[PDB]
């Protein structure tokens, strides 16, 4: 059961989660400029919402 | 006085080897040997000239030599190099290991060799600077800059850019697992200094006035966890040690001598010097968690050592078993236990260095790394396996080796303070025997027909045998006659223990 | 197998060695002989652990 | 107030550069020569650096109600001038291979220097607008310089629509604040009703496009791949260096920035900027997109200092030194990228897979990219580490535990791609102003090394400048 080292692998999951979450963020980028402006509107929406809950 | 020079010779030698790289190619090997000879000369001069048998109760501030210099005056960051007795043992050990590193790299010419040696002296000088460090920022800067040049060693010299397994897993885990915790202890340093700045009103980064800073309970506990996390990823402790076998199995075995024999020293040095005295009540509360992690480390490293099939990962998993004794030693209230840890720690370096030199030596003889593939090489090699038998014998508690007196005075002091966690701990010796015999029988006992490549074997040169003979005789004298270095470390160990006793 | 078994016995032997230093201080045989009854006026229960594990 | 000679000596940076545009434009119409225009433009920017000494003879004072000249603005004008000096020296080797009209380049960079040195000096909301747009119009037009490629025009058009959009958000926010307050002067502002705060959020949108913040970062890859590498030197360094000064001064002076309602929103943007930069930055195999990804994270570290500007006076020098270190690191890295394109070559083929080797091709230039690339990360012996160290100290000082933790874990994530490029320059291999371009990046390499090992003299300059 110790032919492969368990705790080295189970503390590598920060790197696994970071790399996979980084790949998802790269896939979130599109290149189509309409969604860039939609990102600007949706940042304005959340900033005003986050300011009105304060 | 001698301390600025004694941390700078490694950096000066790297500049000069790379300067004379244009002049010649056989120069940096001979330049590097002499420069490490000068390092041990100054280190041994401090051992002999200094009053190593000094007063056992001269307070917490006591130093044979001391250097101060303003570096960043806005926070009081100063080059506060100061050498104690046990710090001087650390310096002489790394000077000797540096001689072994530059001797194992002899007759190793490549496309570039001056780059390798300026990096080699840079990393060894970084460890010396950690060992002489009283200012917290200087300690942290040296702690983190010895950590960058080994990455280039594992990357460009783990294998010459052919396979991608020498960077993206081995070297990268080595780098991240240390630096995240280094930043953790930096913010721990800053939280401690800020609570001291509220108390008194001066921006200071010095150890003597941060030693007795007034802190309310429930506050210094978090800073003690913050110090211990960075001190638990460098020496192998139970939750975070996955970098160690990958780092040792991929770096060249000279880089592995640096990675095992002396990088493992500095964390327990910091647990003795920077974590115990600053946080007495937090460490007194945290003690039983440390004992549980210590016993788990010994048993865990031996099982993982028994279960492994290669050799570099095998000795790399002996190291995590060895350091569990040291951690239980530090987190107890006994003077004898701490003095056992020091001799165990010096012997740990001396018993890992010879094995790694010889494992690398065996690989370049046979061009095969897997242990179970070979077997029965005793009829072929003439001096490698006999000397290797004693080093595997010196790994466990065999008397006449320094490891026995080391681990075993810890157990005396540990049973003096607390019975039940010690009586669990002693059983690692039985487990130390089983992975020691597993190494010996799988590698050397058997028939040479286990491998086809075990039928044409080279000879062994004189200088490798010379540097193996010196280590085996040096390790036997430490096992038989350990009094001189215990008399050296008595006062430094004593005031740390008296402060840990009296401050609670 | 002999090596593993003899070191199990040596762990058992060193256990009594820790207990004797904790209880009676000096490990010399004769000084132990006329120090053992001086230290043992009150408690005796733990000496059987020392001696059984010495055995 | 009227014009006094004190005002003219204070205005000397905005003046020498403007006189340079006129002389450069007359010289273009006279001869249309590349050598004369490059010489005339670099002489004017060097004359602006010389005249920084003369405004240092003048104290902290106003010129008009639009501007306030302090010693803080002296340092920021200097950062912008060296970036303009840096971009013209990197453009001559790239533009020697350009087919025609090789002379409009320096005219636009000179206009952008006017815009940068106008956002250094700010005291009224209108000067904020005259500066943002003066620099955008060259950046509207210079990423579209050499439109003969299929992607330069693409990059120019994407940046054009988006930058006009941000300016329209900034202007609409700028007025919605002035509805409550009687004046738009930074100091006179705020003399927490929702319309002023709502107007403030609109200015954050219009400012966070150019500062490349988390929901506005989408332009920073594409134009950095599309623009010429000489333009990327200016677009990475000078624009955001100049822009960060005015957004810091607004929160320092305005009493509305003291309130926690704006503080929480900017902290979350800073938190997400570090994370949403350093996670998507790993997978890239293109060097220009790689530097554009790192820019988002560097501006995030600047924000985690800026949120604690109001708690402790160490944040002023912390922002200043990280900007100085960030300038030198990006100029060296982007200069090596542009120095690989010694001719125009049409579309330059630069990628992380295209940078195998490069030490046995050109060893000195590989060393500069490695030194700067380790300086971007946080490795010691480099000026980026001292800048990283102050922003950690500022976050510790102000008890922003989530934000300082984000920098550390962002550093932990972002170490990975910097190190690959550092080692990829060591795998197996697959004119006079060019030597001048090499001298600029080699000079920067020496500077970042000596100010990482020995960082005190740069702090003395910064505390000399800070008021």
């Amino acid at each position: 059961l110790l032919k492969r080292d368990p705790l080295n692998s189970m503390m590598n999951i920060p790197a696994v989660l970071s790399r996979f979450a980084g790949k998802g963020l790269l896939l979130s980028e599109n290149g189509y400029l309409r969604w860039y402006v939609a990102s600007m509107s949706i940042g304005a929406v959340v900033v005003l919402a986050l300011l009105m809950v304060l | 006085m001698l301390l600025p020079w004694l941390i700078l010779i490694p950096f000066i030698g790297g500049f000069l080897c790379w300067q004379t790289e244009r002049f010649g190619v056989k120069v940096p090997r001979w330049i590097a040997l002499i420069t490490m000879g000068l390092t041990l000369a100054l280190s041994l001069q401090l051992w002999l000239q200094g009053g190593y048998s000094l007063t056992q109760s001269a307070g917490i501030p006591q130093w044979q030599s001391e250097f101060d210099m303003p570096w960043i005056p806005r926070f009081g960051i100063s080059i506060h190099l100061a050498i104690d007795g046990l710090s001087l043992l650390m310096v002489v050990l790394t000077g000797l290991l540096g001689v072994l590193a530059v001797l194992c790299s002899w007759k190793e010419i490549e496309k570039y060799q001056g780059f390798f040696h300026l990096n080699l002296m840079w990393i060894l000088g970084g460890v010396i600077g950690v060992f002489l460090a009283i200012d917290m920022f200087l300690f942290f800067f040296f702690w983190e800059m010895m950590l960058v040049p080994m990455y280039f060693l594992i990357a460009l010299w783990g294998h010459k850019a052919s396979d991608g397994k020498t960077r993206i897993t081995a070297a990268t885990k080595f780098f991240i697992y240390t630096q995240a915790s280094g930043l953790v202890m930096l913010i721990a340093i800053l939280a401690l200094v800020f609570v001291h700045y509220n108390a008194t009103g001066v921006w200071t980064f010095n150890y003597e006035e941060l030693l007795n800073t007034p802190m309310s309970s429930g506050v210094e506990y978090l800073l003690m966890l913050g110090f211990f996390i960075a001190f638990a990823v460098k020496m192998p402790v139970v939750p975070l040690h996955g970098w160690l076998p990958d780092a040792h199995s991929q770096a060249p075995t000279a880089g592995s001598v640096d990675l095992a024999g002396i990088l493992l020293k500095t964390a327990a040095y910091g647990l003795l010097r920077f974590s115990l005295p600053l946080f007495p009540n937090a460490s007194a509360e945290f003690a039983p968690i440390a004992m549980w992690l210590g016993v788990i480390g010994i048993f865990y490293g031996a099982w993982m050592a028994f279960a492994q099939t290669d050799i570099k990962r095998l000795i790399a998993y002996t190291s995590v078993s060895h350091m569990g004794f040291v951690l239980i030693a530090i987190y107890t209230g006994s003077q004898l236990a701490y003095q056992g840890a020091v001799i165990q720690m010096i012997a740990h370096g001396l018993s890992a260095a010879g094995l790694f030199i010889l494992c690398g030596q065996l690989y370049e003889r046979i061009h095969t790394r897997d242990m179970r593939m070979m077997g029965g090489l005793w009829s072929k090699m003439k001096w490698l396996p006999a000397l290797s038998l004693f080093f595997a014998v010196a790994t466990l508690g065999m008397p006449g080796t320094g490891n026995f007196v080391g681990e075993f005075m810890i157990l005396f002091g540990s049973f003096q303070v607390v019975p039940v966690i010690t009586v669990i701990s002693t059983f690692g010796l039985v487990f130390a025997s089983v992975y020691s015999l597993a190494m010996l029988h799988r590698a050397y006992f058997g028939k040479a027909k286990s491998q086809i490549a075990s039928q044409e074997l080279p000879g062994m040169s004189l200088r490798e045998l010379f540097m193996i003979l010196l280590l085996v005789v040096l390790l036997v004298l430490l096992g038989f006659y350990p009094q001189p270095i215990l008399d050296t470390s008595h006062s430094a160990i004593g005031n740390i223990q008296q402060w840990f006793v009296n401050s609670v | 197998k002999a090596f593993v078994v003899t070191r199990v016995g040596d762990v058992f032997l060193a256990f009594a060695l820790f207990i004797l230093y904790n209880e009676l201080g000096t490990l010399n045989f004769r000084e132990m002989v006329e120090l053992a009854p001086a230290h043992f006026a009150d408690g005796n229960n733990m000496l059987m652990w020392a001696t059984l594990m010495l055995l | 107030m009227t014009i006094t000679p004190q005002n003219l000596i204070a205005l000397l940076p905005l003046l020498i550069v403007g006189l340079t545009v006129v002389v450069v434009m007359l010289s273009i119409a006279w001869r249309r020569n590349h050598f004369l225009n490059a010489t005339l433009s670099v002489i004017g920017l060097n004359a602006a650096l010389v005249s920084l000494w003369f405004v240092g003879q003048a104290g902290a004072m106003d010129v008009t109600p639009l501007m306030r000249v302090d010693g803080f603005a002296m340092l920021y004008t200097g950062l912008v001038l060296l970036a303009s000096l840096a971009t013209c020296t990197f453009a001559y080797p790239w533009l020697e291979g350009y087919n025609d009209n090789k002379d409009e380049f320096y005219l636009l960079v000179l206009i952008a220097a006017l815009g940068g040195i106008l956002l250094a000096n700010a005291n009224h909301l209108a000067s904020l607008f005259l500066g943002i747009e003066l620099i955008s119009l060259p950046l509207f037009g210079l990423v579209g310089y050499a439109f003969r490629q299929k992607r330069s025009l693409e990059a120019s058009i994407k940046y054009t629509i988006l930058s006009a959009a941000a300016s329209s958000f900034l202007l609409f926010g700028m007025a919605l604040v002035y509805a409550q307050s009687g004046d738009l002067s930074f100091v006179a502002l705020g003399k927490n009703e929702p319309l002023l705060l709502a107007g403030f959020g609109l200015m954050i949108v219009g400012l966070g496009f150019k500062l490349s913040l988390v929901p506005f970062h989408l332009w920073t890859p594409d134009v950095y791949q599309g623009a010429p590498a000489p333009v990327s030197t200016f677009l990475a360094t000078a624009s955001k260096i100049a822009i960060f000064g005015v957004v810091m001064r607004l929160f320092l002076y305005a009493p509305v920035g003291d309130s926690e309602a704006i503080r929480v929103v900017l902290a979350i943007i800073a938190f997400a900027s570090i994370i949403f930069g350093n996670l998507m930055a790993l997978s890239q195999t293109n060097i220009k997109r790689l530097l554009g990804y790192s820019s988002i994270s560097h501006l995030g570290y600047l924000l985690v200092a800026l949120i604690a500007l109001q708690t402790g006076e160490m944040s002023m020098e912390a922002v200043g030194v990280y900007l100085a270190g960030y300038l030198f690191s990006s100029l060296g890295a982007f200069g090596v990228v542009s120095l690989m394109s010694s001719p125009y070559r049409g579309p330059d083929a630069d990628s992380l897979f295209s940078y195998r080797g490069l030490f046995w091709h050109r060893p000195i230039l590989a060393a500069v990219m490695t030194v700067m690339m380790l300086s971007l990360a946080g490795i010691p012996m480099t000026l980026g580490f001292i800048g990283k160290f102050y922003v950690l100290a500022v976050g510790v000082q102000a008890h922003l535990w989530w934000l300082v933790g984000a920098v550390v874990v962002g550093s932990a994530i972002g170490l990975y791609y910097y190190l690959r490029v550092a080692v990829s320059l060591y795998l197996h291999a697959p004119n006079w102003q060019y030597s001048a371009g090499g001298i600029v990046v080699l000079i920067s390499a020496l500077l970042v090394l000596v100010l990482g090992v020995w960082p005190q003299p740069l702090i003395s300059i910064v505390r000399l400048a800070m008021p």
